[PDB]
C-alpha cells in the first residue's frame, strides 16, 4: 500500500450554509460588507468619480489650446498675405551647411 | 482538486548519491 | 575536544589569516599558511570518523603542495629581486608559481579537485570555516601581488572555475558538495574582476562570506546536510524554508537581492576595460548555480516533500541551537542592494 | 502551574534585560553626542558660525 | 482608536504626498529662472511656485 | 542554555559528581514478567529516579503541561490496534515500533541527563537497547516487513552509536506460559488476544540476542519469576559487582561533556529518528502533515516557544 | 511618484495586521483607494512629461500602464480569495504581500528615469511571480514553468545588463531625459548589431516573440488566477514598455535589424491564432491569444511610426483588459468543474445567462468589435503597417479573420451547444464573479468614451 | 584603486580631513533604511525562536535598531568621505594636468551637420 494521506476535500457550496451568499467569505456578516466594500470602492467611488475626472481633465496634453492657439496663427497669416506654413522648420538664415 | 504536492516518486528523484 | 582546547585552535587559525594579513614578508606569509593550516587540521577531525580524516589528508596534501609553490616562488623573488617585501613579484616564473599556489589554496579550477571532497567529509561547522574564513588570506596576497599577476593566467583561473563550479553542482544532492562548487564558482567571480578593481573583489568577497555564513548557519540550525533532509524544515520549521528560499534567491544573483550586487558590480568595472566577451559569458554561467539554487528552494520551500510519522515528535522541541547571527546575516544577505554605494567603504 | 517542567525563558532574565537597555541607551547618547560634535566640528572647520 | 487600522494606507498617501513636495524645493533651482517663464515678481511675492 | 561549554570551562565538572551510586540501570523481561514494580523496588533501596516504560505519550508527559495528547499528534499509532490487528494495512506495526523507538531513544536521553547532571542513577524499564527484541519478534511474526526491519536498523545504526550501555541489565526469567497466565488474569481485552509464537519469539530474541551482546558491553543479572520477588537479594547482587567492562572505564569529564552536550539538544538526539527513507508504514503526505501541523500549533501552550504562551499565562513577554 | 510607492508599502502593515477575517476586505478597500489616487498621473502635457524627481517620471506610455496595474490588485484579490479560502492564514498574507510586492515592483518599473534602476525592478518582478505560480499553482507542471519563466528571461535579460551598463560607460548616463538630448545614431557594424541584440532579446522574450515564446502557455497555465492576469495584463506590457523606451539608442540600425523579427511576428500571429483553433485547454487558448496579440504590438514597435506607437500602446491597455478578463472568465468555469478542458462545459448560457453575456462581452472586445478600444490599437497598428510595405494588410487581414474564428469558438464550445448531463455542480455565478467581470469590463469600455488618455505619449 | 592615498595614514575609518565633511543627517533615509533592517533583524530572530513576532523582545529589538543605526552611521560617514576623496583627487588631477583635459569647442547646431535617416 501506499502512504497515510488525507483523501480528497470535497467541494465546498457556499449557497448551502449560506443561501444569500455573494461568494467573498463563508460568514455572512463578512461576506456582505465585503460586497458594499468591493461595490462603494469599486463602483461608487473608482469607476464613477474616475470617469468624472477624466471627463474634465484640464485640457489633456494641451489639444484644445492647440486648435485655439492655431486659430489665432492662421488669423495672423490669413490676413498678411504670409503662407500658411513654411516647409523650412527653421530659418534659413541660421543654418551652416557643409560646403562641397 | 487540491494542489498537487510532491509525492514520494518526486522525492526519491532528490535522494540518490548524484542526481 | 576540551572548549578551551577549541578556542586556543580557532584563536590560532585566526592568528595565522592575520598574520597572512598584517605582515610585510614573505616569511611571514609563508608562515601564517603553515600556522592556519595546522591549527585548522583538528576542526577538521572533531567527529573522528574515516571520512574527517581521509578529508583532512586530502585537504594537507593540496595545502602542503600549495606551501611548497608558495615558498619556491618567494625563493626565485630573492633571486631576482634579493629582498622579501609583501609587493609585486620581479620575475614571471614567481607570478606563475604564486598564482599557482594561491589557486591550489583557494580551490579554484583546475586545481579544485579537493574542494568538493573535504567539505563532504567534514562537519557543517569546519565547513563553513574553510569556505569563509580560509577564503581571506589567499586573497589578501592576491590583493597585494596584483601588478605582477598575469592576465591570461588569472582569467583563465578565473573562467575555468566559474565554469567547472557552474556544473558541478548541477549533479549534487548532498549540501556540503553543492556549497563546495558555489564556492570554486564564487572564487572565479572574485578573481575575474581582481586586475582590473580589487574593491570589487573585497565587495564579492564579503558579500559572498555573509550568503555562505547563513546557508551554514542554516544547515546547522536545520542539521540537514543533503537535499532530502533539508526538504523536511516546512513540517518542522516554516520559517527556515521561508530563510532558505531568500538566501538561495540571493546567492544566485537575483534582484532586488543582496547577491545580484556583487556581479553587476563586477560588470561594472569590466566593460568600463572594454571586456564585453568576458562577462557576458561569465553571467550566463552564472545561471547554472541559479539552476541548482531553485533545484533546492523547489525543494525546500516552493512545494512540501512527504515527512515521516516521527516528525510529529520534534514538534515538541524548541531549536536549542545557538543560532549566532542568523538573523542579523539573513537580513545582510538579502536587503542589502539598496546600500550598495557603501561598497566605497572598502576602497 | 500549567508547565510539567519550568522553561528557561518562562521569567525574564533581568540582568540580560538591563544590559540590554542600558548598551540600546549607551549607544544612542554616545551617538548623539557624536553627531552634535561632528557638526559643530563642520561648522568650526568651514565657518558657519 | 477603533478602526485605527485604515489610516495607514490614506495616511501613507498624505505622507507620501508630503515627501513629494518636500523634494519639490530640492528641485527648485530653475524656479523664476526659466528662459520661458521668468518674470518679474508679483508684489507680496517671493517665489513663483512652491 | 544553562549548561554550555563555559560552565564546563568555570568548573562545573561531572566526575565531582559522579559517586559510586550512579549507576544507569535497565530491568528487561517479557510483557507480562512482573518488572514494572521490580524496577522501582530497586529505585526505593539504591535510591534512584524511577522512569517508567516509554509509551506513545512519554514526549506529551516531559513537554507542555505534561499530560497526554490525542493520538493523532503524538504517536499516529495504536498498541490496542496492534494487539487487535497485527498485519494490518495501514501500517500501524511498524508505524508504532518506531514511534516507540523514538520514545524510548528520548527517555534514554532523559536518564542519561538526569545522570549526568545530578550524579543520581536512573532505573529504566526496557530502554534503547531492548527495543529490537520486540520487533524481531514482529517480523518473525511476519507482522512487518524486512524493509521496516531496515528502516528500524538504519535509524538505529546512526542512533545508539552516540550513546553508552546501561550499567546493569536485570533480566526476569518468565515462561510464555506464565506471560499468558498473567495476561488472562490482566483483565485487558486487547492484551489477551497476544499469541503464543510472538510471545515465544520475544523470549528467544531475549536469550539468543539480547543478552549475549549485552553480556560484554555491560553486566548482566538474570533472576526467575519468584527470585525477582525478592528485591534485596538483586539489590544486594548490584551492590556488590565489580564493574570491570564496557565504555563507562575510559568517560573522563571531556567525554562525558560532549554526551550532556547531546542528551541535553533533544531535536539533536531526535535527528535520526526522521530520516527520509520513504517507507509506506511511517511516510506521511503533505496535506496530512501540513493538517495536522497547524492543529498542534492551534493546541494551547504549544503554539510559541515555552515562556511565551500568552493563553496560558505567561507573563512578562514584551520583555522577554 | 512616493504618493504611490508608499502606500503600495504600508498595504504590507494593512495585510500583516489585519484581523483574520478582514484581510480580504482591507486590502481591496485601500487598494481601491489607491487606484483610485493613480488618476493623478493624469496631468500630462502636450510636449513635457510628468517629471517627478531624478528617480521617477510618467509620461502618456508609463501612465496608462500605471493606472491599469494599480486598477488590477483589487481585481487579483477579488479573483484569488476563493480558491484560497481553505489556505493557512500565514500563507493567505504571503500571497497578498507577494501581489502587493509585485504591484510594488511594476509601479517603479514604469517609472524609471533611468534604465539600470529600469533593469533592477524589471528583474525583480521576476521573483514574486516565479513565487507565485511555483507556489500557489493547482497542477504539477508549475515548477518547470517557473524553471522556464525565469531562464527565458534572465538569460534575455543578462545580456540587457551588459548592454545598459556599457550605455553608461560610453554615453555617460542611462537616464531616459538626458538620452533624449544626447541619442547618438547608431551606425552599422556587428558590435552595434549586437549591441542591438543585447538591448532588444530580454524585450523580445517578455513580449513574448514567436519562437521564443515557449514559457507562456506553461507560465500563464499552471499559475493561479492572480498570477495569470498579472502575467498576461501587465508583465507582457513590460516588454513593450521596454522596446518603446530602448529604441530611442537603437537607431538607424534598427530600420535594417527589425526585418527578422517583424517576420517572426507577422508570421507568428498567423500562428499562434492558428494554435487557439485546436486548443483542447481553455486558458492555453487564451495564453496563445496573448502572444497572438502582442505579436502586433511588437511589429509596431519595430516599424517606429507614430500611429503604430499609439495603436500598440492602445492595444497594450486594451489586451490587459480582455486577456485579464477571461482568464478569470476560465477561473470561474474552473471553480464549478475543476478541470480546464474546454469540450467538459459547454451549453452554460441555458445555466448562467449574465455571465455568459459576460463571456459574450469579452470575446466581442477579443475579436476586436469597434469602438473597442481593442479595435482602436488594433485598427492603427494596421494602418501603420499598410503604411510600412502594402502587403502586410494580408496577414493582418487573415489574421483578423482567424482571431475571429477562435473568440466565437470558444463562445461556441463553452456557452452554447447542449450541455453536459454529468456535470451538476455547476452552480449560479456569485455576486463575486460577477464584479470581477464587471470591473475588467466596464473600465474597457468606458475608454471607448475617452481614448486619448491610453495613446501614448505621441497623441 | 585608491591603495596608495590610504597608505600613508593606514588603518583610519574616518581620518581627521574626514571631519572637514558634513556628517549624515540623524533623518538620512539611508540610515532610516539601516534601522529598518535592525527591525527586519529583531523580526526575524522572534520568528525562528518561535516568538511572538511583533510582541516579544522589545529591549532586543531596539537594540538590533540601534546596534544597525549605530553601525550605519559610522558606515555612512565613511562612504560619503570616500567618493569626496574620489572627487577631489579627480578635481585635483584635472587641474594638474590641462594638456589632458582640453577645452572642446561647443558649436550650435546650425554648424553641426548629423545624417537625417528617414523611418518610412
Ligand atoms: C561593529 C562590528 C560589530 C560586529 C558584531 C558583534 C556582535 C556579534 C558577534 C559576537 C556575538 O555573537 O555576539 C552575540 C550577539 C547577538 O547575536 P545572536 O547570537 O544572534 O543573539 C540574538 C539575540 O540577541 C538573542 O537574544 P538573547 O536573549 O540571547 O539576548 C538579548 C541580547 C542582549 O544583548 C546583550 O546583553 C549585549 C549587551 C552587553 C554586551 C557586553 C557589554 C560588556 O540582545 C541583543 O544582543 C540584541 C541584538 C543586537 C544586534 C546584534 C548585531 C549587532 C550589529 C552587527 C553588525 C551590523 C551591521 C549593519 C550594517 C548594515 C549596512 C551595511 O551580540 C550581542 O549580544 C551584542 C550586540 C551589541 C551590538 C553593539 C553594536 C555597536 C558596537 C560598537
Ligand atoms: C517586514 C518584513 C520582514 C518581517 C520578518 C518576520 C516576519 C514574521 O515573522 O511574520 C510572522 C508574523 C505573523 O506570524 P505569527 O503569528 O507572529 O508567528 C508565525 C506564524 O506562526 C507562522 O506560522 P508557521 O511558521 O507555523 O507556518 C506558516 C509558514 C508559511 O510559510 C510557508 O508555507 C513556506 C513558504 C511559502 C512560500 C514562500 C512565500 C514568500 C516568502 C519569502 C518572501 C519572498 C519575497 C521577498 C522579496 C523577493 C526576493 C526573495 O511560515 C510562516 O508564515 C513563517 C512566518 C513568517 C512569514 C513572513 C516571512 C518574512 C521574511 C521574509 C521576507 C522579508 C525579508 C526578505 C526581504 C527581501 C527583500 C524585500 O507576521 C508579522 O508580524 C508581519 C509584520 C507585521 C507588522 C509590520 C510592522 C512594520 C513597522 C515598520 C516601522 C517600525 C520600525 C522602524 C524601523 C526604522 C527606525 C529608524
Ligand atoms: C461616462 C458616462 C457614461 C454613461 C453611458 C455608458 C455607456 C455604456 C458603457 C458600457 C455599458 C456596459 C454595461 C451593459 C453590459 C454589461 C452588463 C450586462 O450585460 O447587463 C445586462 C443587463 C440587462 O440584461 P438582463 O436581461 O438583465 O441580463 C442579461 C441576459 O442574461 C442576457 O444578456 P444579453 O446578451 O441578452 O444582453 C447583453 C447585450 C448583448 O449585446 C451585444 O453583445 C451586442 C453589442 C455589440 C453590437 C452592437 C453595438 C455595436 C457598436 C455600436 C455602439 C457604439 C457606438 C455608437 C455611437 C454612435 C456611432 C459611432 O448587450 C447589451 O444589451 C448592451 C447594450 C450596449 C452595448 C454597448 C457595446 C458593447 C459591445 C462590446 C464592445 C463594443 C465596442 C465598445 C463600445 C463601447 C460603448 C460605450 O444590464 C444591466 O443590468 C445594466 C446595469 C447597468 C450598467 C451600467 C453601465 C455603465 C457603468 C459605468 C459606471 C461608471 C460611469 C457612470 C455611468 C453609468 C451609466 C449607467
Ligand atoms: C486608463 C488606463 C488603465 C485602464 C484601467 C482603468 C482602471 C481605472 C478606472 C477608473 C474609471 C474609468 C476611467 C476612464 C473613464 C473614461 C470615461 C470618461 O471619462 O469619458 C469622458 C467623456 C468625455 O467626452 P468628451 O471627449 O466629449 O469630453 C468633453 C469634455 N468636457 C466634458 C470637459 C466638455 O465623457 C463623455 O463622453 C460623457 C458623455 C455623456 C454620457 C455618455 C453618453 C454616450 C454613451 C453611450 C450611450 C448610448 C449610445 C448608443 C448605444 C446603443 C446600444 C449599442
Ligand atoms: C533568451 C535567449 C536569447 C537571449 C539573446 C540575448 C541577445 C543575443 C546577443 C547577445 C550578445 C552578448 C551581449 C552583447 C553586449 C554588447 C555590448 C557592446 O558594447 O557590444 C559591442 C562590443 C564591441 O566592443 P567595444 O564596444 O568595446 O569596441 C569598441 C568599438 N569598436 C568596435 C569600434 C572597436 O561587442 C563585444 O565586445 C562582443 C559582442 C558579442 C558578444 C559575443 C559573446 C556572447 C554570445 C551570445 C550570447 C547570447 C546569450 C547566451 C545565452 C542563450 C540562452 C542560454
Ligand atoms: C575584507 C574582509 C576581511 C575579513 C572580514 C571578516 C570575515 C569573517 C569571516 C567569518 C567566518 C566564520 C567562520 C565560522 C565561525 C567561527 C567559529 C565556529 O567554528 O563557529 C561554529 C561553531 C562550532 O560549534 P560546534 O560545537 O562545532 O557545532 C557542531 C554542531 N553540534 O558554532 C556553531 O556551529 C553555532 C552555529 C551558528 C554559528 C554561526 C557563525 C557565523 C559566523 C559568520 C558571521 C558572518 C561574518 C561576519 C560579518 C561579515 C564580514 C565580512
Ligand atoms: C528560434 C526562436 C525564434 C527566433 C528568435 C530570434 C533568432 C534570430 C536572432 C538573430 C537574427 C539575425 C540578426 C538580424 C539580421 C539583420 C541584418 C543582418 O545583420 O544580416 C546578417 C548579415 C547581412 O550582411 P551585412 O548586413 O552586410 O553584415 C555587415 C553588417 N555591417 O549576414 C551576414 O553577414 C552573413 C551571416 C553572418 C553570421 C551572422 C551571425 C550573427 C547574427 C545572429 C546572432
Ligand atoms: C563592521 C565594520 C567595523 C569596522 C571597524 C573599524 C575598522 C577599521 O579601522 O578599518 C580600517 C579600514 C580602512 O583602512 P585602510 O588602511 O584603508 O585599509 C586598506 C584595506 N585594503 O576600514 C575598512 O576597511 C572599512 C570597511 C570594513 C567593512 C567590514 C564589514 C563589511
Ligand atoms: N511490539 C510490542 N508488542 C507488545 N508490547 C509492546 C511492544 N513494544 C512495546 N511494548 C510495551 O511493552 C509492554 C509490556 O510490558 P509491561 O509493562 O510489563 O506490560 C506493553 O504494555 C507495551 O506498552
Amino acid at each position: 500500500l501506499r502512504w497515510q494521506e488525507d483523501p480528497e476535500p470535497e467541494d465546498e457550496n457556499l449557497y448551502e450554509k449560506n443561501p444569500d451568499s455573494h461568494g467573498y467569505d463563508k460568514d455572512p456578516a463578512v461576506d456582505v460588507w465585503n460586497m458594499r466594500v468591493v461595490f462603494f470602492f469599486g463602483f461608487s467611488i473608482v469607476l464613477v468619480l474616475g470617469s468624472t475626472f477624466v471627463a474634465y481633465l484640464p485640457d489633456y496634453r494641451m489639444q484644445e489650446w492647440a486648435r485655439r492657439e492655431a486659430e489665432r496663427l492662421v488669423k495672423y497669416r490669413e490676413a498678411h498675405g504670409l503662407p500658411l506654413m513654411e516647409s523650412n522648420c527653421f530659418d534659413p538664415s541660421k543654418i551652416q551647411l557643409p560646403e562641397d | 482538486a487540491r494542489q498537487w504536492q510532491p509525492d514520494v516518486e518526486w522525492a526519491e528523484q532528490y535522494g540518490g548519491a548524484v542526481m | 575536544m576540551n572548549p578551551i582546547i577549541l578556542i586556543i585552535i580557532l584563536m590560532t587559525v585566526m592568528l595565522g589569516t592575520i598574520i597572512v594579513m598584517i605582515s610585510t614578508h614573505w616569511l611571514l606569509i609563508w608562515i601564517g599558511f603553515e600556522m592556519n593550516m595546522l591549527a585548522i587540521i583538528p576542526i577538521m577531525m572533531k567527529k573522528h570518523n574515516p571520512r574527517a580524516t581521509e578529508a583532512s589528508t586530502k585537504y594537507f596534501l593540496t595545502q602542503s603542495t600549495a606551501s611548497m609553490l608558495l615558498m619556491m616562488a618567494i625563493i626565485i623573488n630573492l633571486m631576482f629581486s634579493g629582498q622579501w617585501t609583501v609587493m609585486k613579484l620581479f620575475n614571471p616564473m614567481a607570478s606563475m608559481l604564486m598564482t599557482m599556489a594561491l589557486a591550489m589554496k583557494l580551490g579554484m579550477a583546475p586545481f579544485h579537485f579537493w574542494v568538493p571532497e573535504v567539505t563532504q567529509g567534514i562537519p557543517l561547522s569546519s565547513g563553513l570555516i574553510l569556505l569563509t574564513w580560509q577564503k581571506l588570506a589567499p586573497m589578501s596576497v592576491l590583493y597585494q601581488i596584483l601588478p605582477s599577476i598575469n592576465l591570461d593566467l588569472i582569467l583563465t583561473l578565473s573562467i575555468l572555475s566559474i565554469t567547472i563550479g557552474g556544473w558541478g553542482g548541477l549533479n549534487q544532492t548532498q549540501l556540503r558538495k553543492i556549497m563546495a562548487y558555489s564556492s570554486i564558482a564564487h572564487m572565479g567571480w572574485m578573481t575575474a574582476v581582481l586586475l582590473y578593481n580589487p574593491t570589487m573583489t573585497l565587495l564579492n568577497l564579503i558579500i559572498y562570506i555573509i550568503m555562505t555564513s547563513t546557508m551554514f548557519t542554516l544547515f546547522m540550525a536545520n542539521s540537514t546536510t543533503t537535499t532530502l533532509s533539508l526538504s523536511h524544515t516546512w513540517n518542522k520549521a516554516p520559517i527556515m524554508t521561508i530563510l532558505v528560499l531568500i538566501t538561495l534567491l540571493s546567492m544566485g544573483g537575483l534582484p532586488p537581492l543582496s547577491g545580484f550586487m556583487p556581479k553587476w558590480m563586477i560588470i561594472q568595472e569590466m566593460t568600463k576595460n572594454d571586456s564585453i566577451i568576458l562577462p557576458t559569458l561569465m553571467a550566463i554561467t552564472a545561471l547554472l548555480n541559479l539552476y541548482f539554487y531553485m533545484r533546492l528552494t523547489y525543494s525546500t520551500a516552493l512545494t512540501m516533500f512527504p515527512s515521516t510519522n516521527n516528525m510529529k515528535m520534534k514538534w515538541q522541541f524548541p531549536t536549542t541551537k545557538r543560532m549566532t547571527l542568523l538573523p542579523t546575516m539573513t537580513v545582510l544577505s538579502t536587503m542589502l542592494l539598496p546600500l550598495t554605494p557603501i561598497l566605497s567603504i572598502l576602497e | 502551574k500549567f508547565y510539567i517542567q519550568e522553561p528557561p525563558h518562562g521569567s525574564p532574565n533581568w540582568l540580560k534585560v538591563g544590559l540590554t537597555l542600558g548598551t540600546s541607551a549607551f549607544l544612542w547618547i554616545y551617538l548623539i553626542k557624536q553627531h552634535n560634535e561632528d557638526v559643530l566640528e563642520y561648522k568650526r572647520r568651514n565657518g558657519l558660525e | 482608536r477603533d478602526h485605527w487600522i485604515h489610516v495607514l494606507v490614506p495616511v501613507g498617501f498624505v505622507f507620501g504626498y508630503y515627501l513629494d513636495r518636500k523634494n519639490d524645493e530640492k528641485l527648485a533651482a530653475f524656479r523664476n529662472k526659466s528662459l520661458l517663464y521668468k518674470r518679474e515678481l508679483k508684489p507680496q511675492e517671493e517665489v513663483t511656485w512652491k | 542554555l544553562q549548561y554550555g561549554p563555559l560552565a564546563y570551562i568555570l568548573g562545573e565538572k561531572t566526575t565531582k559528581k559522579m559517586t559510586e551510586n550512579s549507576k544507569l540501570i535497565t530491568v528487561d523481561g517479557n510483557i507480562c514478567s512482573g518488572k514494572s514494580k521490580l524496577a522501582k523496588e530497586v529505585a526505593e533501596k539504591l535510591g534512584l529516579k524511577h522512569f517508567p516504560e516509554a509509551g506513545i505519550h512519554y514526549a506529551d508527559s516531559t513537554t507542555g503541561d505534561g499530560k497526554p495528547l490525542p493520538v493523532r499528534f503524538s504517536g499516529n499509532c495504536s498498541l490496542e490496534k496492534f494487539y487487535d490487528d497485527p498485519k494490518s494495512n495501514d501500517g500501524n506495526s511498524y508505524r508504532l515500533q518506531a514511534w516507540l523507538y523514538a520514545s524510548r531513544l528520548l527517555q534514554y536521553a532523559d536518564a542519561l541527563e538526569h545522570l549526568l547532571s545530578t550524579g543520581q542513577g536512573v532505573v529504566l524499564e526496557r530502554s534503547i537497547y531492548s527495543d529490537f527484541v520486540f520487533l524481531e519478534a514482529m517480523y518473525r511474526q511476519g507482522f512487518i516487513r524486512k524493509q521496516c526491519v531496515d528502516h528500524y536498523n538504519q535509524v538505529k545504526k546512526v542512533t545508539v552509536c552516540e550513546y553508552l550501555p546501561p550499567h546493569v541489565v536485570i533480566y526476569v526469567d518468565v515462561p510464555v506460559s506464565e506471560v499468558q497466565s498473567r495476561i488472562q488474569k490482566k483483565g485487558n481485552p486487547h492484551e489477551m488476544k497476544i499469541t503464543s509464537a510472538y510471545l515465544q519469539d520475544i523470549e528467544n530474541v531475549y536469550k539468543g540476542t539480547f543478552l549475549p551482546e549485552m553480556s560484554e558491553k555491560c553486566e548482566v543479572l538474570q533472576y526467575s519469576a519468584w527470585e525477582a520477588e525478592d528485591a534485596e537479594k538483586v539489590v544486594e547482587d548490584i551492590q556488590y559487582l565489580k564493574y570491570d567492562k564496557g565504555p563507562w572505564l575510559d568517560q573522563d569529564d571531556r567525554k562525558l561533556h560532549n554526551l550532556r552536550m547531546l542528551v541535553q539538544d533533544k531535536l539533536e538526539v531526535l535527528n535520526y529518528t526522521s530520516i527520509p527513507v520513504f517507507l509506506p508504514e511511517v511516510t506521511i503526505g503533505a496535506h496530512q502533515s501540513d493538517r495536522v501541523f497547524q492543529e498542534f500549533t492551534e493546541l494551547p501552550g504549544r503554539k510559541y516557544r515555552a515562556g511565551y504562551n500568552e493563553d496560558v499565562g505567561d507573563k512578562w513577554i514584551w520583555l522577554k | 511618484m512616493l504618493k504611490y510607492i508608499i502606500p503600495t508599502m504600508m498595504l504590507m502593515p494593512l495585510t500583516w495586521l489585519s484581523k483574520n477575517s478582514m484581510i480580504w476586505i482591507n486590502t481591496t478597500l485601500h487598494s481601491l483607494l489607491i487606484s483610485l489616487t493613480s488618476l493623478l498621473l493624469l496631468n500630462q502635457f502636450g510636449d513635457n512629461s510628468l517629471n517627478f524627481s531624478l528617480t521617477f517620471f510618467s509620461d502618456s506610455l508609463s501612465t496608462p500602464l500605471l493606472i491599469l496595474t494599480m486598477w488590477l490588485l483589487p481585481l487579483m484579490l477579488m479573483a484569488s480569495q476563493h480558491h484560497l479560502s481553505k489556505e493557512n492564514l500565514a500563507r493567505k498574507k504571503l500571497f497578498i504581500s507577494m501581489l502587493i510586492l509585485l504591484q510594488l515592483f511594476l509601479i517603479m518599473t514604469f517609472t524609471a528615469t533611468e534604465l539600470i534602476f529600469f533593469y533592477i525592478m524589471f528583474e525583480a518582478t521576476l521573483v514574486p511571480t516565479l513565487i507565485i505560480i511555483t507556489r500557489w499553482g493547482n497542477q504539477t507542471e508549475r515548477l518547470n514553468a517557473g524553471l522556464y519563466f525565469l531562464f527565458y528571461t534572465l538569460a534575455g535579460s543578462l545580456p540587457l545588463l551588459v548592454a545598459l551598463i556599457y550605455i553608461q560607460n560610453t554615453m555617460g548616463s542611462l537616464n531616459f531625459l538626458i538620452l533624449q538630448y544626447w541619442v547618438q545614431p547608431m551606425p552599422n557594424s556587428w558590435s552595434n548589431t549586437f549591441m542591438w541584440l543585447a538591448c532588444m532579446m530580454a524585450f523580445m522574450v517578455k513580449m513574448p516573440l514567436y519562437g521564443l515564446h515557449l514559457w507562456l502557455p506553461k507560465a500563464h497555465v499552471e499559475a493561479p488566477i492572480a498570477g495569470s492576469m498579472v502575467l498576461a495584463a501587465i508583465l507582457l506590457k513590460l516588454g513593450g514598455y521596454g522596446m518603446m523606451r530602448i529604441t530611442l539608442l537603437l537607431n538607424p540600425i534598427t530600420d535594417f535589424m527589425a526585418y527578422p523579427f517583424i517576420m517572426l511576428s507577422l508570421w507568428g500571429m498567423i500562428m499562434t491564432s492558428s494554435i487557439c483553433l485546436r486548443q483542447t485547454d481553455l486558458k492555453s487558448l487564451i495564453a496563445y491569444s496573448s502572444v497572438s496579440h502582442m505579436a502586433l504590438v511588437i511589429v509596431a514597435i519595430l516599424i517606429q511610426t507614430p500611429w503604430s506607437y499609439m495603436g500598440a500602446t492602445a492595444l497594450m491597455i486594451a489586451h490587459g483588459l480582455t486577456s485579464s478578463m477571461l482568464f478569470c472568465l476560465a477561473n470561474s468555469n474552473y471553480e464549478r468543474v475543476h478541470s480546464r478542458t474546454m469540450i467538459l462545459a459547454r451549453g452554460l448560457q441555458t445555466l448562467l445567462p449574465l455571465m455568459a453575456a459576460w463571456w459574450l462581452l469579452a470575446s466581442l472586445t477579443n475579436l476586436a468589435l469597434p469602438p473597442s478600444i481593442n479595435l482602436i490599437g488594433e485598427l492603427f497598428v494596421v494602418m501603420s503597417t499598410f503604411s510600412w510595405s502594402n502587403i502586410t494588410i494580408i496577414l493582418m487581414g487573415l489574421n483578423m479573420v482567424i482571431t475571429a474564428l477562435y473568440s466565437l469558438y470558444m463562445l461556441i464550445t463553452t456557452q452554447r451547444g447542449k450541455h453536459t448531463h454529468h456535470i451538476n455542480n455547476i452552480l449560479p455565478s456569485f455576486t463575486r464573479e460577477n464584479a470581477l467581470m464587471s470591473l475588467h469590463m466596464l473600465p474597457l469600455l468606458l475608454l471607448s468614451l475617452n481614448p486619448k488618455i491610453i495613446l501614448g505619449p505621441l497623441y | 584603486m585608491m591603495t596608495g592615498r590610504q597608505a600613508r595614514a593606514p588603518l583610519q575609518f574616518l581620518p581627521d580631513e574626514a571631519r572637514s565633511l558634513p556628517p549624515p543627517k540623524l533623518t538620512d533615509p539611508r540610515l532610516a533604511y539601516i534601522g529598518f533592517l535592525g527591525y527586519c533583524s529583531g523580526l526575524i530572530d522572534n520568528a525562528i525562536r518561535r516568538r511572538p513576532v511583533l510582541s516579544a523582545g522589545l529591549h532586543r529589538q531596539f537594540l538590533y535598531i540601534t546596534s544597525f543605526v549605530f553601525v550605519g552611521y559610522y558606515l555612512l560617514k565613511r562612504q560619503d568621505y570616500m567618493y569626496a576623496v574620489r572627487d577631489h583627487d579627480m578635481f585635483s588631477y584635472i587641474k594638474s594636468h590641462p594638456e589632458d583635459f582640453p577645452e572642446k569647442d561647443k558649436k550650435t547646431y546650425r554648424e553641426v551637420f548629423e545624417e537625417f535617416h528617414p523611418v518610412r
